[PDB]
């Protein structure tokens, strides 16, 4: 379960640094078809267990 | 080797070039090796000089 604002869910991540009680909040659009954010990986590795 | 191998395999290219160098060295050895080379193997009776 995730809370939403204006229909957009908020996703927790402990990797975002919190210093002196200050932090940052990010808003993202994802996917190639809509000119969004993508991750890149190398397929077909030697001795591959999981992708990349 | 993992990242930069399409459309050419890096390990195979390196091996091919190194083997070419080794074969050239073998050709050099067949002539100039001190103990089994042709120049060392020729006999004084079979050696002659230019006029």
């Amino acid at each position: 379960q995730f809370i939403t604002w204006r229909g957009i869910p908020l996703i927790p991540s402990n990797k975002i640094p919190v210093e002196d009680g200050k932090t940052k909040i990010l808003l993202l659009r994802v996917g190639e078809k809509r000119q969004g954010i993508v991750g890149l990986f190398q397929p077909g590795l030697a001795g591959e267990q999981s992708p990349g | 080797a993992d990242l930069y191998s399409s459309p050419h395999d890096q390990i195979k290219e390196q091996l091919r070039l190194t083997i070419e160098t080794i074969k050239e060295r073998q050709e050099s050895e067949l002539i100039n090796n001190p103990e089994y080379g042709l120049l060392a193997s020729v006999t004084d009776d079979q050696r002659i000089s230019t006029l």
